[PDB]
């Protein structure tokens, strides 16, 4: 039943402190729809905001993160909203049984890695002086890396069916997009063989030269 | 809980090394989105960080503000904070100076669970003449909580937080 | 011998009323737990006994059904239809066979505010038998009945805590089953023995508390407690003729002890757990049941 | 459905009994149509639905003749209107028959562009047929000779059951599927004038019929129409003018009483009207939403039906129900006819029941 | 609720039949409740644009809608709906012509065209010839061009002539293919499957059969390919296969603790996929007092890119079931395989391998088959007593021709797989005999929609010994259950045991007929009872069964007072309603079935309850 | 060995009168209208065009054609080359 929000705000809190993730989320979801537009509703909704995320309920967090920002263009906490964004598609990137067997999630599907990359990218060119900025930059790194695997991985298979050309066309992408990883430079001996197997190898010295110079 | 909910491998990261191209020869790098602008460090970096909220004040928080901003006797606050000082918190402001109006609280040890043994701090107060209604500061001193002393964006809002609820409880 | 032959198959057909015999929130599932008064459920159980004389069977039955109604003010009381199989092996001194039954029925229940639910089921079914005896010349023969079983049961479940419920409980039940009448005159004399329709009824009170964790953090249901049932009547009556003279046989009733359960807990959207646990009742028939356990981790 | 249906009530003066029944076969049925007979020389001359036709001798209920007209069935439509020697007759499958009486074969039958849903009448040496897409038709009695099709406009909602014409001066005058209630001089097909007098008083038009498809009455220089949405109005031959107006409507046929109108509201509502202001002068309540017929005039008094069976019977002053009458128990949806005395109701399988007083 | 259709303004066709196309509704009819009888604008006017379609389909094509007209009762319940038309006159296909920038490929669509001099119009055949132009355009790489089809008219010769216009546009090459989808299932699982090669030409049908392999990979609830233009250059297109990864696999656990039995112990995993490694793993085992069974078996599909497979299984079967001697025997059976195969086309696989096993088996309950087994051997015990024991390892040489065309991966509806294993031994080993079983599946559906489908099952298998020896009895067919003729009970029909006395005693139990022949007739259509989600998830099938299992070697002369074993034309017959259901804990079956024609010890089992395989 | 190798393709195709309207002194957007969009440029030192023909039917020696247009760094033709390929295996 409804009620002045003292209590029913003071038991919210007190609940996500105990961590009941289920109890906290439905009053929080009972008090906004209740009030849609409270004296301080937004930090009901960051509160659920954070009851999502830490629920796994990730499309429902992802649907908020958007509504949220469209009602809330600008505001003095949009870096934490974007930031949450970000964690949430990488979160939902990597899980799996593969994290208790230890296997290499990387030439799976990276469209959440892609997506995870935008968002964290977005964030660090809006506001460097926040102070999740490291973490991020962190994240971005990684996610690069990721991303290289997967385009090397999907270049090593086109090599190995015998497709000379669709391995020349990824790998140039990878060099376009990452030029410092070991992915490129892993893959620039495919663009050798390849470039070889063509029977027009002056594109091959060439691929030889930049090879031998970054191979130290 | 209180941190990040994937593990921490990302912390270990390759480096992130470019290379160069040779004598007499381009490179056409340079034509994606993938940049990674240069940032300086100091963050919380692993499950250091500490993802929770950010409490909005319920004005002006900018940094550790809490100024006061419709109240006629908006003097009666003071009174108020007499009572909160009262049994509300058992603890009359270090420098109660009520004729000045610059009641500056003494450094406390409350608590809020969240793995966090203690978190109190001197909310210093003071209550000038801004706004339309009768203005008073919360602007708190170091934060102490179980490091000796520490502050940040976050954290400073943690004990304004406490002086933003309780002050807006009044109403 | 003879006599006391076909009782233990009444006692088995006592068996069968009693493996029949099932829980409130078991045969018919958890009066609550389920929000819609529109749902399908099932029971699949597989049992076993023994006593002395060398009388042992094992019973496996099969059944399934729905469910569909709407809210009312209060108690929201539903109501549908089912059917059942029960297939079973069991083996005496002289004596094997083995028996099966089909059957369509319908059941019925409603809950309150209070925490008080009701209960009610009937069901009629063609049971038939095989067996093989060497004793009374009779050798093997196959017979058929018909049963209409009506059981009731009612619960008190009290909201002890947020994860656990001692919910006493009480039932009974009466069936009918129509007996068979036939003589031995194959082996040279007549021994004919008559059974008239049987129209028992039993009752069976129950305490037990069950622990319900959620979230598929703990995600446990278990069930402890304990259970006595009686048999009100009994009616298994038969006359028997032969040389020595005439004889007649009548039920007995029942003062049975019935244990706990099994874990239970179906930990997430994708997984299960549960188990049984039997009572080994040694040294008062020999009698026993049939515990398992497993889980399905399905990717 | 979840509409009220109020029982009649029980009121007697006098005891009128059935002349005679007649039978003629699978009629209306289920169906909706204006299938009145007419009498002509003390024969009444009934219409099958299924192409038979029957001429039936008065006071007695004798067959005459009787012919089929099947195709496959024939869905006659049009009332049953008698000119010179002849009957004609229009069917739903888009045909007009001419048929010569006794003989029974048709004397010509044409073709025409639409169901003929109009009650096919007779005037000044023309036949006028108002399909049931926006056109009417003057036919010739010779063979045919569409003699012009006039066009009109009309939204996919209309209800049928469409407007008879009525002539006077040389000119007929006809309602409209919209409200456009017009007038054409019946010599060459020529449309004159036309006004809307339905208002369309509603929120959307899908919910409003606010057509008229119900014959007009003329007296002298007035004469009236009647919308479904409402809209009763009074207006004066000589161009589009409205003498009055009223917000009642909700009637689909009517007489004159040569001093009182009569009418029948959507919800089963009855009263008599002035020439002048048009007030009321009583209601009855007893059959509400019963689907009662047209109310005919019969030694000044009322007689109606409804579609229970129940024929019921009406004092012209205040109104009274003098009698009611029961002949069959799955109701009636036909167009009552009266002439030299005498009463006449058609059924679905008994068809035409000719009353007694 | 409607009530009344008309159609006047017609003079060659009865309202009746035209109405019957609709798909609207005017009057129930009697002795069924099949459709109902309300009113719906929307198909009204798809009703409308069939019979529009139903008059031009045969040389009406000066036919056009003058105008539809819907109306009601003045009571709101009954509603009329009249439609008056032109029908025009019959006309004749005048002729064929093309024209346009079409490209050298002018023979295909020229012989394409061809059309019968002397018949009528039919716009059904011209949409789909522009429709199947189109597509062989695609076929060669054009995937955008644009067709125009005029049909001028001369009335005063009763004529219709064809005039299509074809622009083929430009060349199309394919720039990426990207996946979307796969959470588990790595990239190379995805892409070793395609025909259609990144960085060529775009061929239509190499796409469509690059989705019809990922449909018959088997792990793949559903599968939607997309093509889009890059917004960038005039002529580049990316493709796309959305697919949508479903659940395979299932790790089982279960414990038996009883006093009958003692201790029981099951477990054991079973994927067609693991983790998405492309894999297909199944390792089992269960411990007993009277069981002690487990196998491990491991196959890569794709040892090396082109279609080469390679697997191999070890079992270990030492249950030594003794307790009650009923028909059972101490064995010990132990053996190993491995097998390679390879594709010879694109739709037919061979497969080869070798095998050991080994098989030991004391204490054998007498009866004929299998002591004419140990004298065809060349060992002599005695009848009456059971004591003996018998060693044997065999070497041995298998094969498998397989031939796989099904629009779906399980429970499909279109398609035929058929799979002929052949198993013989090799010179070394005490047995010397062959077998050959045969599986054929054949799905043809009857209507485009694919929900009612009929479906034919068929099984075979026969073997023998050679240089005057027979196969051991172990390795016999058998007949009965669930993927068998059902119902019966498992492995309950062909040649009965026949006892020596410890004169004859006849056995209830089977022994296995050297030769089994089985077949089904199956109907499978939608359940009414589930939602549209749920739909393409359940499937309901009226089934046919017949079966017949026997003994070729069958001395019927020594025991001819026995019923004879050696004759195929016992058969049986059963029939009844199966229920296979796809669930989050795998594939289940129910049946109800009723024998039809049935024989002694057939044990029937009404309810049979199989999980897994299906 | 005889495994069934599926045919593959391996560039933008091209024919005689493709080659034939070919000619010294033209701009890049012309020629590539008339040519199609090549598939395997060169963004390394010069932007010089390649146009690959491949043919691999399976088990057969594998068809190549190889079409090398470079172009000076404004936007015009300077010279062409072709090569039949088909040399060494």
């Amino acid at each position: 039943p409804d009620n002045p929000p003292n209590e029913i705000y003071a038991t919210a809190q007190q609940k996500l402190q105990d961590g009941n993730w289920r109890q906290a989320i439905t009053q929080l979801e009972a008090l906004d729809n209740r009030y849609p537009f409270g004296p301080y509703s937004q930090q009901v909704q960051l509160d659920l905001i954070y009851a999502y995320y830490k629920n796994a309920d990730l499309p429902l967090a992802q649907a908020a993160i958007d509504r949220f920002i469209r009602l809330n263009p600008t505001h003095p906490n949009i870096d934490y909203v974007m930031y949450m964004r970000g964690l949430t598609n990488m979160a939902l990137d990597d899980s799996a049984l593969q994290g208790f067997f230890g296997v290499d999630r990387s030439d799976r599907d990276p469209q959440h890695a892609r997506a995870a990359f935008s968002d964290f990218s977005k964030l660090v060119r809006g506001y460097p002086n926040s102070q999740y900025t490291t973490d991020a930059t962190k994240r971005l790194v990684f996610l690069k890396d990721r991303l290289a695997k997967y385009e090397y991985s999907v270049a090593e298979y086109y090599t190995e069916r015998g497709a000379w050309v669709a391995v020349v066309n990824r790998v140039e992408g990878m060099l376009r997009d990452y030029p410092d990883t070991q992915a490129t430079r892993d893959a620039l001996p495919l663009m050798e063989n390849a470039y070889r197997q063509m029977q027009m190898n002056a594109q091959a010295e060439k691929v030889a030269k930049i090879i031998a110079a970054n191979s130290s | 809980k209180r941190q990040v909910s994937g593990d921490e491998a990302y912390l270990e990261a390759a480096p992130l090394a470019e290379l160069h191209a040779p004598a007499g020869m381009i490179l056409p790098v340079t034509s994606g989105d993938y940049a990674i602008p240069v940032t300086n460090g100091s963050g919380a970096v692993g499950k250091a960080l500490d993802i929770r909220p950010p409490a909005q004040p319920l004005t002006q928080f900018t940094g550790d503000t809490a100024s006061l901003l419709e109240n006629g006797r908006g003097n009666t606050l003071w009174p108020q904070v007499v009572s909160v000082l009262q049994a509300k918190n058992y603890t009359i402001t270090q420098r109660d100076d009520a004729g000045q109006t610059l009641t500056t609280d003494w450094v406390q040890w409350n608590r809020l669970d969240e793995d966090e043994q203690y978190r109190g701090r001197y909310q210093i107060s003071v209550k000038p003449q801004g706004y339309q209604q009768a203005v008073t500061v919360k602007l708190l001193n170091l934060e102490q909580a179980g490091k000796p002393v520490a502050d940040a964006a976050s954290m400073q809002r943690y004990s304004t937080e406490m002086m933003n609820v309780i002050s807006a409880g009044l109403d | 011998e003879a006599t006391r032959n076909a009782a233990a198959l009444f006692s088995v057909d006592y068996k069968a009323f009693l493996n029949e015999v099932n829980n409130l929130n078991k045969r018919m599932g958890d009066l609550r737990d389920i929000n819609g008064e529109a749902g399908a459920w099932a029971r699949i159980m597989s049992g076993t006994g023994s006593a002395s004389g060398g009388f042992s069977d094992n019973y496996t039955h099969v059944q399934v059904g729905v469910d569909k109604k709407h809210e009312l003010d209060g108690l929201d009381l539903f109501t549908g239809f089912t059917v059942t199989h029960t297939d079973s092996s069991a083996s005496a001194d002289v004596f094997s066979g083995k028996t099966k039954s089909v059957g369509a029925g319908l059941y019925a229940s409603a809950m309150f505010d209070s925490g008080a639910y009701i209960d009610l089921i009937g069901k009629y079914v063609h049971h038939d038998n095989e067996y093989t005896a060497t004793f009374a010349g009779l050798g093997t023969r196959d017979y058929s009945t018909h049963s209409w079983y009506a059981g009731a049961e009612a619960g008190y479940r009290y909201h002890v805590t947020e994860d656990a419920w001692i919910e006493p409980q009480a039932e009974l039940v009466y069936g009918s089953v129509s007996g068979k009448q036939f003589a031995w005159k194959d082996q040279g004399m007549h021994l004919s023995m008559k059974d008239k329709d049987y129209n028992p009824l039993i009752g069976r009170t129950g305490v037990d508390v069950g622990k319900s964790f959620s979230g598929k953090d703990w995600k446990v249901t278990a069930r402890a407690g304990l259970g006595y049932q009686f048999d009100l009547l009994a009616n298994g009556e038969t006359v028997l003729r032969d040389a020595s003279g005439e004889k007649r046989i009548k039920g007995e009733k029942d003062s049975r002890m019935l244990m706990s359960v099994g874990l239970n807990a179906e930990i997430r959207d994708n997984v299960r757990f549960g188990l049984e646990f039997e009572k080994s009742a040694f040294g008062k028939y020999n009698v026993d049941n049939a515990v398992n356990a497993n889980f399905r981790y399905c990717f | 459905v979840v509409k009220m249906s109020p029982l009649p009530t029980v009121e007697n003066q006098f005891t009128p009994t059935t002349a005679w029944s007649t039978s003629v076969g699978s009629g209306i049925g289920n169906f909706y149509s204006n299938l009145h007979p007419a009498l002509a020389d003390n024969v009444v001359y009934a219409a099958d639905r299924a192409g038979l036709v029957k001429a039936l001798n008065a006071d007695d209920g004798k067959e005459i003749w009787s012919v089929s007209l099947a195709e496959e069935p024939a869905l006659l439509s049009g009332g049953v209107t008698v000119s010179g020697g002849h009957v004609y007759i229009g069917s739903e499958k888009a045909q007009v028959y001419a048929l010569n009486t006794s003989d029974g074969t048709v004397a010509w039958q044409t073709k025409v562009a639409g169901e003929a849903l109009s009650r096919p009448v007779v005037s000044d040496g023309l036949v006028l047929i108002h399909t049931s897409n926006g056109q009417l038709q003057a036919l010739n009695e010779a063979d045919g000779a569409v003699k012009w099709t006039v066009n009109l406009d009309m939204p996919s909602l209309s209800l049928r059951g469409e407007s008879a014409p009525t002539t006077a001066f040389g000119a007929a005058v006809v309602g409209g599927d919209n409200g456009r209630v017009s007038a054409v001089l019946m010599e060459q097909g020529q449309m004159i004038w036309q006004q809307r007098i339905s208002q369309a008083t509603g929120s959307t038009e899908i919910d409003r019929l606010s057509d008229v498809d119900t014959t007009p009455v003329v007296v002298n220089g007035v004469v009236f129409a009647l919308a479904y949405n409402g809209n009763l109005t009074a207006l004066d031959l000589r161009s589009g003018q409205i003498m009055w107006k009223r917000e009642l409507g909700s009637v689909n046929d009517f007489i004159v009483d040569g001093n009182r109108i009569y009418l029948v509201d959507q919800n089963d509502r009855v009263m008599a009207l002035t020439i002048d202001g048009g007030v009321t002068l009583w209601t009855q309540s007893d059959l509400l939403h019963r689907l009662l017929t047209s109310p005919v005039l019969y030694n000044g008094n009322l007689v109606v039906g409804d579609s229970e069976g129940y024929l019921h019977w009406i004092n012209v002053e205040d109104g009274r129900f003098v009698a009611q009458q029961k002949v069959d128990s799955s109701g009636f949806q036909t167009e009552p006819v009266a002439a030299d005395g005498k009463l006449l109701i058609q059924a679905k399988d008994g068809t035409v029941y000719s009353i007694t007083r | 609720e409607i009530q009344q259709i008309n159609i006047v303004g017609n003079h060659a066709f009865t309202t009746d039949e035209l109405i019957s196309h609709f798909q609207l509704r005017d009057e129930v009819p009697w002795w069924n409740v099949v459709g109902d009888r309300k009113y719906q604008k929307q198909k009204l006017a798809g009703d409308l644009e069939t019979l529009r379609s139903y008059y031009l389909d045969r040389g009406y094509a000066r036919f056009n809608i003058d105008s539809t007209q819907v109306s009601l009762t003045p009571d709101k319940k009954g509603i009329y709906v009249t439609v008056n038309i032109t029908e025009g006159d019959q006309y004749k296909l005048s002729g064929v012509e093309v024209s346009g920038n079409l490209a050298g490929h002018s023979a295909e669509i020229e012989q394409l065209t061809k059309i019968e001099p002397g018949e009528l119009y039919n716009g059904t055949k011209v949409t789909k010839m522009e429709d199947d132009i189109k597509k062989l355009l695609g076929r060669y790489g054009y995937a955008y061009p644009r067709v125009q089809s005029m049909p001028e008219i001369n009335d005063a010769d009763k004529t219709v002539k064809l005039r299509v216009n074809v622009d083929a546009g430009n060349r199309f090459y394919v720039r990426k293919i990207r996946f979307e989808g796969n959470d588990t299932s790595k990239d190379a699982v995805l892409r070793r499957e395609m025909r259609q090669m990144e960085g060529a030409w775009l061929g239509s049908d190499l796409v469509d059969q690059g989705k019809e392999r990922l449909n018959r990979l088997g792990f793949f609830e559903t599968v939607d390919t997309d093509t889009q233009r890059v917004p960038g250059s005039p002529d580049q297109v990316d493709v796309v296969y959305k697919v949508k990864e479903r659940n395979t696999g299932c790790f089982n656990f279960g414990i038996g603790y009883g006093t009958e039995s003692g201790v029981s112990f099951q477990a054991g995993v079973q994927q067609d996929n693991w983790l998405g490694t492309g894999y297909a793993v199944g390792i089992n085992g269960t411990k007993n007092d009277y069981q002690t069974y487990a196998e491990l078996s491991v196959t890569n599909p794709y040892f090396t890119v082109d279609g080469v497979s390679l697997g191999g299984r070890l079992f270990y079967n030492d249950f030594q079931a003794d307790d009650a001697d009923l028909s059972d025997y101490t064995n010990k059976s132990y053996g190993t395989d491995v097998t390679l195969g390879f594709p010879i086309n694109e739709y037919n696989s061979l497969r080869a391998g070798l095998g050991y096993v080994h098989n030991s088996l004391s204490n054998m309950q007498p009866q004929v088959a299998m002591w004419r087994y140990l004298y065809s051997m060349g060992e002599h015990p005695s009848t009456s007593d059971q004591d003996n024991s018998f060693k044997t390892d065999d070497f041995t040489f298998n094969y498998g021709w397989t031939y796989n065309k099904l629009d779906r991966g399980y429970f499909p509806t279109d398609g035929s797989r058929v799979n002929l294993t052949g198993k013989v031994t090799i010179p070394g080993s005490d047995n010397e005999y062959y077998k050959v079983t045969l599986d054929t599946a054949t799905y043809v559906p009857i209507d485009d929609d694919h929900k009612w489908v009929v479906l034919g099952r068929t099984r075979w298998g026969y073997g023998d010994g050679l240089g005057g020896k027979e196969m051991p009895f172990y390795e016999n067919f058998y007949a009965g259950g669930s993927s068998t003729v059902r119902g019966f009970q498992s492995n309950t029909i062909g040649p009965k045991a026949v006892y020596f006395p410890h004169d004859l005693c006849k056995s209830d139990d089977a022994v296995g007929g050297n030769a089994m022949a089985v077949a089904s007739l199956e109907f499978i259509t939608p359940t009414p009872f589930i939602s549209d989600k749920y739909a393409n998830s359940v499937r309901t099938s009226f089934f046919w069964d017949m079966g017949t299992v026997w003994d070729t070697n069958w001395d019927s002369s020594q025991y001819s007072g026995y019923p004879d074993y050696s004759d195929p034309s016992n058969i049986r017959m059963s029939a009844g309603i199966a229920l296979q259901w796809m669930s989050p804990l795998g594939p289940l079956v129910f049946s109800y079935a009723q024998p039809f024609k049935k024989y002694d010890g057939d044990k029937a089992e009404q309810f049979q309850f199989n999980i897994g395989k299906t | 060995r005889v495994v069934y190798r599926p045919d593959i393709n391996q560039g933008n195709y091209l024919t005689a009168n493709d080659v034939s309207k070919i000619r010294v002194g033209m701009t890049q957007q012309q020629v590539a209208y008339a040519l199609g969009t090549p598939l395997m440029s060169d963004p390394f030192g010069t932007n010089t065009w390649f146009y690959v023909f491949r043919q691999q039917p399976g088990h057969e020696g594998v068809t190549q054609q190889t079409l090398t247009l470079t172009f000076n760094s404004s936007g015009v033709l300077t010279n062409i080359d072709n090569k039949p390929a088909l040399s060494g295996n």
